[PDB]
């Protein structure tokens, strides 16, 4: 029971701090790509 | 999978917490299996032997 | 780390094999010493007239 | 002995490294969708999923 | 041991990269 | 004559355990008293006080 | 005197091959074969037997 | 008969720590550094405190 | 981090894992302590009619 | 406790399978970038 729940734990709080920096990756590659779109 | 693995070093807080009373639960079946060992060698040894 | 768990579970399913036979060897050495009062006790029905 | 007499339960043994059961895994996210280097879309999405 | 091994592991692969592309700015000057 | 069946039997089940990828499985592990066994341990203690 | 009620032993089960990855917190068992304690069972009543 | 020696036991009344409600407060400050709107940085501090 | 907490985790786990095989262990070995108990029980065979 | 020692033995050996591999897969997308850019 104690394994189980602290595989939820872990599967859940894994996401949040996975996905913001997942969104700062898909800005960082974004600010690149829109700043050379605008020339282009 | 620092992420899960960090709260993998919290769930060895919970699971070391949980072990310790576990030990102690192994360790009050020890007092127990001891006093049961007394018992035993009371119970097989008051009938007075072969005759 | 597969072989860790696996070949330890496999101590202690070769443990429990010799343990078993430690069972086995209480009941054997229970049939022996039954066996071995009953040669105590052919000179304990000759000790009072008494136990065959 | 007269053997007994028994306290074997989980006072707070149980209340075990269970949270709730749930972390308070508040899973935010932050879905930051840029374009051309500008910030078009901010979806915060939460979850609050047990744990 | 193993995890010591992992991180310099790392190490090696983000200075391996820092220092591809100090070399790959060279050649760019080149 | 007491034919009666002391052996009841205590039925389990196990219908094909489908694929649980639902991650939903709270942790409890919630044991185990049972301070009826340590009430009958200390009726093992008594009785061998009355047989004292 | 029948073994195994209702025919019973733990018959194979094998399901489909779901991959989950289980992080594993441990229920330590301190009673794997705590054992000693039920040899003990049986001397808390040899206890009793010498005494009667 | 001076028991209560046994006491089988106390393996006990077990109020133990193992505790994680004492609730696991797992603050993520997702901090999504953004230059222009695109990330540069996301410093997610999971403080995993354990109540 | 990954390979520091999830190694954290494991060099404590091992360390549990290890002691409780050493448990079984020493609990296989203790049902041969309990055997030299009962080969006592098997030889007080011995002895001659009372009264 | 055996489960969780076998998850960072695919943990660890694939943080590091998937860095070795994933530099060139992702260098060998910026170098076409670059391409596009010069």
């Amino acid at each position: 029971l104690r394994r189980q729940v602290d595989q939820l734990t872990n599967d859940k709080a894994r996401v949040e701090v996975e996905r913001d920096n997942l969104a700062e990756d898909i800005m960082r590659l974004r600010e690149k790509l829109q700043e050379e779109m605008l020339q282009r | 999978d620092v992420d899960n693995a960090s709260l993998a070093r919290l769930d060895l807080e919970r699971k070391v917490e949980s072990l310790q009373e576990e030990i102690a639960f192994l360790k009050k079946l020890h007092e127990e299996e001891i006093q049961e060992l007394q018992a035993q060698i009371q119970e097989q040894h008051v009938q007075i032997d072969v005759d | 780390r597969l072989q860790d768990e696996i070949q330890n579970m496999k101590e202690e399913m070769a443990r429990h094999l010799r343990e078993y036979q430690d069972l086995l060897n209480v009941k054997m050495a229970l049939d022996i010493e039954i066996a071995t009062y009953r040669k105590l006790l052919e000179g304990e029905e000759s000790r009072i007239s008494l136990p065959l | 002995p007269n053997f007994s007499s028994l306290n074997l339960r989980e006072t707070n043994l149980d209340s075990l490294p269970l949270v709730d059961t749930h972390s308070k895994r508040t899973l935010l996210i932050k879905t930051v969708e840029t374009r051309d280097g500008q910030v078009i879309n901010e979806t915060s999405q939460h979850h609050d999923d047990l744990e | 041991a193993k995890q010591e091994s992992t991180e310099y592991r790392r190490q090696v692969q983000s200075l391996t990269c820092e220092v591809d592309a100090l070399k790959g700015t060279n050649e760019s000057l080149e | 004559y007491a034919s009666s069946p002391g052996g009841v039997y205590a039925t389990r089940s196990s219908a094909v355990r489908l694929r649980s990828s639902v991650p939903g499985v709270r942790l409890l592990q919630d044991s185990v008293d049972f301070s009826l066994a340590d009430a009958i341990n200390t009726e093992f203690k008594n009785t061998r006080t009355n047989e004292k």
